[PDB]
């Protein structure tokens, strides 16, 4: 299961 | 530009044993960046039928992928994996050795 | 023992024409279980182990979802980095993020990781506290701040601690006939002569799960590194591992040496003799 959200650098 | 050369093995799935039908692998690692040419040869020619792993890569950040093709070994055949990367001047050549 | 989940993304920007190539995969230990490749047809999160398949279409649609907004996420990251790099638009680089979760023996949390390599080397990496930041140079550091302050490392252990536990747990339980089974290898020696007064053992190890094995050589009860080869740990295809090491030995003195083999599978460690 993915995190819901990925943080852009 | 970091750039990783890649280790090569080739070797069968199964024990190889003349006239049975087995898989012929080839197995790249190590390398960056990903783009790779991987071909798998019977007597120096080419083989159609070759399948890969889906990229995944190590924790130092290096690549690895799988090749494999469906083979029934003879005494006769001769068969290599084909390598060509940013790294390589030209194509690396590694034979299948049973033994190994 | 042990279990762990891990997502591993590689974007590759392609300068002359169109969008990077995108490449996900999931693993439960060394079990690939799903994968998404931008230039597939599906465009879809695929599986790639029977046990997911039992997963119904609101998680087929969501992880679909958030696998396309991870690549669009590493699509934008690429025009990031080579900005704070004064990189030229006309090369290609690439991305990589690794994130998941470790479970212990007692089957609850041991450890989560989130980390980030920008054209092979560490950018940014989630401490083992889950609360702090590794950022490797200046770019890095302008990335830690802007984490920092949206409280990226509160979002992840929140994820880390939780989801990623739960499901692993999940596939952990759906998958067990293969997932919770350990194949011991199966061993065997090889003899080849290489002069008339020296030969080379071969100690195999075949068809093993999980990956982890450790093969050694002893003379006479003590480690023998000296003449030995040991190649990497290599996958049979059918989701096994394979491994050998050999050793060169005096002619006629084969009795002295001996394979020492330690895997999950194995109760004992296992001993073999010529």
């Amino acid at each position: 299961n993915l995190v819901p959200m990925v943080a852009a650098v | 530009m970091i750039q990783r050369t890649p280790k090569i093995q080739v070797y069968s799935r199964h024990p190889a044993e003349n006239g049975k039908s087995n898989f012929l692998n080839c197995y790249v690692s190590g390398f960056h960046p990903s783009d790779i040419e991987v071909d798998l040869l019977k007597n120096g020619e080419r083989i159609e039928k070759v399948e890969h792993s889906d990229l995944s890569f190590s924790k130092d950040w290096s690549f690895y992928l799988l090749y494999y093709t469906e083979f029934t070994p003879t005494e006769k055949d001769e068969y290599a994996c084909r390598v060509n990367h940013v790294t390589l001047s030209q194509p690396k050549i590694v034979k299948w050795d049973r033994d190994m | 023992g042990s279990h762990s989940m891990r997502y591993f993304f590689t974007s590759v920007s392609r300068p002359g024409r169109g969008e990077p190539r995108f490449i996900a995969v999931g693993y439960v230990d060394d079990t690939q279980f799903v994968r998404f490749d931008s230039d597939a047809a599906s465009q879809r999160m695929e599986p790639r182990a029977p046990w997911i398949e039992q997963e119904g279409p609101e998680y087929w649609d969501g992880e679909t979802r958030k696998v396309k907004a991870h690549s669009q996420t590493h699509r934008v990251d690429l025009g990031t980095l080579r900005g704070y790099y004064n990189q030229s638009e006309a090369g290609s680089h690439t991305v990589q993020r690794m994130y998941g979760c470790d479970v212990g023996s007692d089957w609850r949390f041991l450890r989560g990781y989130h980390q980030y390599a920008y054209d092979g080397k560490d950018y940014i990496a989630l401490k083992e506290d889950l609360r702090s930041w590794t950022a490797a140079d200046m770019a890095a550091q302008t990335t830690k701040h802007k984490w920092e302050a949206a409280h990226v490392a509160e979002q992840l252990r929140a994820y880390l601690e939780g989801t990623c536990v739960e499901w692993l747990r999940r596939y952990l339980e759906n998958g067990k006939e293969t997932l919770q089974r350990t194949d011991a290898p199966k061993t065997h020696m090889t003899h080849h002569a290489v002069s008339d007064h020296e030969a080379t053992l071969r100690c195999w190890a075949l068809s093993f799960y999980p990956a982890e094995i450790t093969l050694t050589w002893q003379r006479d009860g003590e480690d023998q590194t000296q003449d030995t080869e040991l190649v990497e740990t290599r996958p049979a295809g059918d989701g096994t591992f394979q491994k050998w090491v050999a050793v060169v030995v005096p002619s006629g003195q084969e009795q002295r040496y001996t394979c020492h083999v330690q895997h999950e599978g194995l109760p004992k460690p296992l001993t073999l003799r010529w």
